[PDB]
């Protein structure tokens, strides 16, 4: 369960500044390693972030058309693996193209989505030689990915909390007649939340509730009473204030998110390819 | 040296989840899919799914890093 | 590595086990799914009666898991004829098994491999559930499991009839079988096949009827059996007290829903009556 999970203990961070600190330490550490081994070829941390956003999107595209269909839990697990990996690792030491596939591979194993390696790599849009090479690379990086995740493999996603909140709203909050009318829009917000660092900064329950309440606010519905009355937050006003602030912070992260630009991705991909070809 | 039962004490950092056997009486089970006779024969009831979903919705809702 | 081998412990289908410095190391598919299952589940579980995963490491696709080192298991104690299993010892073993199982079930995980050799004892007499290579989370509606789980002697009749979806009843039925083995010092229902396992179940416990298992006939591999009368539980367990017989009956209820859960078992009068469970330090040592 989340409340005693490794995700809460080790992979929920107190601020975006701490995340930037981790990523900057990773970029600087790689620069120092390269300098000791042998300079404009290096990538700046914001460029690493742009590339990680691009390749997280690529991982989503891979999982969406994967056959047999990947359960949403597996996709969320793989994406969380990707984010966690590039918290403490540079894209110029481990190529995100291979790491994202290794994330999907490990996630499928972890979430008991039993698939054989041949069908997994057969989902890749490659030649059979390319697929076999990718399989070789994935098997090479599987233990590395596991080590970098510190052997914390269970990922608590917001989807089941989302379901539980919908059940609770249907049961206990008749002032909202049909909570299912909130699903699709809330679903959208969840996706948009997933692209930020929110999954590293807040609980799955907070993310699910934020998605639902944003869907309600866009619907013209205020469920302030659901928090105050049904959630029984009228006993301790501090808790209600902190939850409201967490939701506001998540909405702020979503509004301040910027997708990678095409030209910037092209330039950074050329730089990344130089980084992995050289040395 | 006599044993006595006490419930497991684990903080959830979220709202109280109703007890499993209460769900049917509280109207929750009207919103989850009913278990098939095969499922019931195996011992799987819709109460399990509903209870798990509520527990996951409430887990750590109030917690801050 | 940071660990040095001390002695060889055992060999399995999935791995080999050796003592190390003191811990126990269990050394195109990639990393083995059973090792990953143990890692992913044990990283999220912390309870005195659940085996502790301390570290994991390896090279390429070969992985090693580090656990607390245990001294014995319940199979060794059961099979040891030089050890008398007093009612207090039996109650203590059942209590630790049920407490670990209550913790595990509360976190929506089934062990699915319960048997005396998967219940390990350390030198302090703390029983821990181990071998989570078959363990799986439960409660999801859209997930399907396999009915081959649990060793056949400890398999629940719902499993033997092909139940894909199940709950804690599989672990509790295995717990009842473990309790019966503790009482009799021999496997309760030593079947040679699935059909023979079901036959022994119904010959000893009576053939279930539609009243005591309302959806019995809806299970995939259900087949009608002879209507055996079964043996009175007090005839099977002649030294069992009434409270212990009540616990056994609750564990061996054919209906998995009616079968007692770990918490309900822990609340039963058997565990609160005299004598209390033996302290772990005084449990028998083979
Ligand atoms: C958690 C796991 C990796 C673990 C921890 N300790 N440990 C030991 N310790 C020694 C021992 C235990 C129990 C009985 C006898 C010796 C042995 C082992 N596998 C060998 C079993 C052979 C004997 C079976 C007879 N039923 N696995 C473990």
């Amino acid at each position: 369960m989340y409340h005693n999970s490794s995700q809460k203990r080790h992979w929920t961070f107190s601020s975006e500044e701490q995340l930037a600190r981790l990523r900057a330490d990773a970029n600087r550490k790689f620069r120092c390693k390269a300098v000791a081994n042998g300079d404009p070829v290096f990538l700046e941390p914001h460029e690493e972030m742009t590339l990680c956003k691009y390749y997280e999107k690529r991982l989503l595209e891979f999982c969406s058309v994967f056959k047999p269909a990947m359960p949403r839990s597996v996709v969320g697990t793989a994406c969380m693996y990707f984010k966690r990996f590039y918290l403490n690792n540079s894209v110029m030491e481990y190529h995100p193209r291979i790491i994202m596939l290794t994330c999907a591979f490990l996630a499928c194993k972890v979430d008991e989505f039993n698939v054989s390696s041949p069908q997994f790599v057969g989902n890749l849009r490659e030649s059979p030689l390319g697929q076999e090479k990718a399989l070789e690379q994935i098997l090479e990086y599987e233990l590395l990915l596991i080590q970098q995740l510190n052997f914390h493999l269970i990922v608590h996603n917001p989807y089941r909390p989302f379901e539980g909140f919908l059940i609770d709203l249907k049961t206990r909050y008749p002032i909202l007649e049909n909570p299912e009318i909130l699903r699709k829009t809330a679903d959208d917000f969840l996706n948009r939340i997933a692209l930020t660092d929110a999954y590293l900064l807040y609980t799955p329950s907070q993310i699910a509730l934020t998605a639902i309440l944003s869907s309600a606010s866009r619907a013209g519905i205020t469920m302030e009473s659901y928090l105050s009355e049904s959630l029984m937050l009228k006993e301790n006003r501090t808790c209600l204030s902190q939850l409201l602030d967490i939701m506001k912070s998540m909405r702020n992260l979503v509004k301040k998110y910027e997708p990678p630009r095409s030209e910037e991705v092209a330039v950074l991909k050329q730089k990344l390819e130089r980084c992995h070809s050289a040395e | 040296a006599l044993y006595e039962y006490q419930p497991l004490q684990i903080e959830t950092y979220g709202p109280h989840v109703p007890e499993l056997e209460m769900l049917g009486r509280l109207g929750y089970l009207n919103h989850v899919r009913a278990a098939s006779p095969q499922d019931l024969a195996g011992g799987y009831t819709s109460s399990l799914a509903c209870h798990r979903a509520l527990q996951d919705a409430f887990s750590g809702l109030f917690w801050q890093p | 590595k940071r660990y040095e081998k001390l002695d060889f412990l055992g060999e399995g289908q999935f791995a080999t086990v050796y003592k190390a410095r003191i811990v126990a190391i269990k050394k195109k598919d990639g990393i083995n799914r059973t090792a990953l299952r143990e890692i992913k589940l044990l990283q999220e579980l912390s309870h005195p009666n659940i085996i502790g995963l301390l570290d994991a490491f390896g090279h390429k696709s070969n992985i090693s898991l580090v656990f607390d080192f245990m001294e014995t298991d319940l199979e060794v104690i059961i099979k040891d004829n030089s050890l008398v299993l007093t009612p207090s010892h039996i109650k203590a073993y059942m209590l630790m098994t049920l407490q670990g199982l209550e913790y595990l079930h509360q976190h929506w995980i089934l062990h699915r491999d319960l048997k005396p050799n998967n219940l390990l004892l350390d030198e302090n007499g703390v029983l821990k559930l181990a071998d989570f290579g078959l363990a799986k989370s439960f409660g999801s509606p859209n997930r399907a499991y396999t009915h081959q789980v649990v060793t056949r002697w400890y398999r629940a009749p719902e499993l033997l009839f092909g139940a894909r979806m199940y709950g804690v009843g599989v672990d509790m039925w295995a717990v009842g079988c473990i309790l019966a083995e503790l009482l009799l010092r021999v496997p309760f229902l030593p079947g040679d096949s699935d059909l023979d396992q079901l036959t022994r179940i119904f010959e000893t416990l009576g053939t279930p009827t539609e009243e005591q298992w309302p959806d019995m006939c809806s299970l995939p591999d259900y087949v009608t059996f002879k209507s055996f009368p079964g043996i009175p539980l007090h005839h099977i367990f002649s030294a069992a007290g009434d409270d212990l017989l009540d616990l056994i009956q609750g564990l061996f209820l054919f209906n998995p829903c009616a079968r007692i859960t770990a918490t309900q078992a822990l609340k039963m009068k058997y565990f609160s009556n005299r004598p209390g469970p033996t302290p772990g330090c005084q449990l028998p040592r083979p």
